[PDB]
């Protein structure tokens, strides 16, 4: 209700893809930070980006965000069996932080 | 930096849950830094509770707000929070990580798993 | 030997636009460039004397006014421009030598919900003089005998928080501002590099 996740996405070892978290709610602001989180199975969820298409020094140079519009498409090349994971999108509403409905990843 | 929660594991229905996050590399005193609290029922989605800035101006989550007091103490730098009515919804994972404005929820600690139920 | 510069922009917490923080800095070689290595500098332009040609100059008294405004009020911190900020709470006279330097920062202001710290005087009875401050916090007037300390047709108080919250627009972000004051007719160098 507050943001929007695809159900889940499964795409072939070595290429691209990419996930939409549509906002699909009016007045969440200007819809300017908008941050990723990669979920194991089973651990704390980590970083990957954070301000769309900027990204946290410390992490692969594959992942790159984008904004159609009230949504933040994350984007993954290259893809690799280690990145077979959950995923989640994060961004604050005019009174509290919202999380996305999570996505699924798994590369076959 | 680096965090750690603790606290009970167990609690039973319409009980107070208490929670102790410690945390080191940084502190409650610079500009900008503060700390909120996250929970995970199993196999749902994440959700906020609560925040406590460095300038002592606390904020909680509208739909679930006049609980979970969170309180802290900067000198052995330490925050806890407290949600008291324990209901079995409330069975879930907790997070405690650090804030900054844009990097949101940039480092996260363990996480303990709490039940509630008879 | 150096002067308060990086004790007037590395300031933890800011005063509010009715309550800008008058400083003197006096007796030092003052070198102009300690400012490049601070940030984007969003606005900087100077009214009197060039910036690139400003690290030679010599000056008598040295005023420097921080406080915070809102993002699209930095065009009002001008000469002779009138407002809201300037006509209500800030004026500075036409005659003004010296310059002005802002640079959005909302890292550092803007909490998640609404940072009610920030005022400004929205109703007021006349314009102000220059460099004329003023705290009072009465309850403002209602026309006739109003309703001090009540409500009911007009009884409005004079002071209003910003509450900056990180889903507002960049023309809603935080702006932090000094303003520096010179002066350089016939001036006996006392803070000058």
């Amino acid at each position: 209700s507050a943001l929007t996740q695809p159900a889940s996405v499964s795409g072939s070892p070595g290429q691209s893809i990419t996930i939409s978290c549509t906002a699909t709610s009016s007045d969440v602001g200007a819809y300017q930070y908008v941050s990723w989180y990669q979920q194991y199975p089973g651990k704390a969820p980590k970083l990957m980006i954070y301000e769309v298409s900027k990204r946290p020094s410390g992490v692969s140079n594959r992942f790159s965000g984008s904004k159609s519009g009230n949504t933040a498409s994350l984007t993954i090349s290259g893809l690799q069996a280690e990145d077979d994971a959950y995923y989640y999108c994060n961004s604050y509403t005019t009174s509290s932080v919202v999380f996305g409905g999570g996505t699924k990843l798994t590369v076959l | 930096i680096t965090l750690k929660e603790s606290g009970p594991t167990l609690v039973k229905p319409t009980q107070t849950l208490t929670l102790t996050c410690t945390f080191s590399g940084f502190s409650l005193s610079t500009g900008g830094v503060s700390v909120g609290w996250i929970r995970q029922p199993p196999g749902k989605a994440l959700e906020w509770l609560a925040l406590i800035y460095w300038d002592d101006d606390k904020r909680y989550s509208p739909s679930l707000e006049s609980r979970l007091t969170i309180t802290k103490d900067t000198s052995k730098n330490l925050v806890v929070l407290t949600l008291t009515n324990m209901d079995p919804v409330d069975t879930a994972t907790y997070y405690c990580a650090h804030k900054t404005i844009p990097t949101i929820f940039d480092y996260w600690g363990q996480g303990t798993l709490v039940t509630v139920s008879s | 030997n150096l002067c308060p510069f990086d004790e007037v922009f590395n300031a933890t917490r800011f005063a509010s636009v009715y309550a800008w923080n008058r400083k003197r800095i006096s007796n030092c070689v003052a070198d102009y460039s300690v400012l490049y290595n601070f940030a984007p500098f969003f606005a900087f332009k100077c009214y009197g004397v060039s910036p690139t040609k400003l690290n030679d100059l010599c000056f008598t008294n040295v005023y420097a006014d921080s406080f915070v405004i809102r993002g699209n009020e930095v065009s009002q911190i001008a000469p002779g421009q009138t407002g809201n900020i300037a006509d209500y709470n800030y004026k500075l006279p036409d005659d003004f030598t010296g310059c002005v330097i802002a640079w959005n920062s909302n890292k550092l202001d803007s909490k998640v919900g609404g940072n009610y710290n920030y005022r400004y005087r929205l109703f007021r009875k006349s314009n102000l003089k220059p460099f004329e401050r003023d705290i009072s916090t009465e309850i403002y007037q209602a026309g006739n005998k109003p309703c001090n300390g009540v409500a009911g047709v007009n009884c409005y108080f004079p002071l209003q928080s910003y509450g900056f919250r990180p889903t507002y627009g960049v023309g809603h972000q935080p702006y932090r501002v000094v303003v520096l004051s010179f002066e350089l007719l016939h001036a006996p160098a006392t803070v000058c590099g």
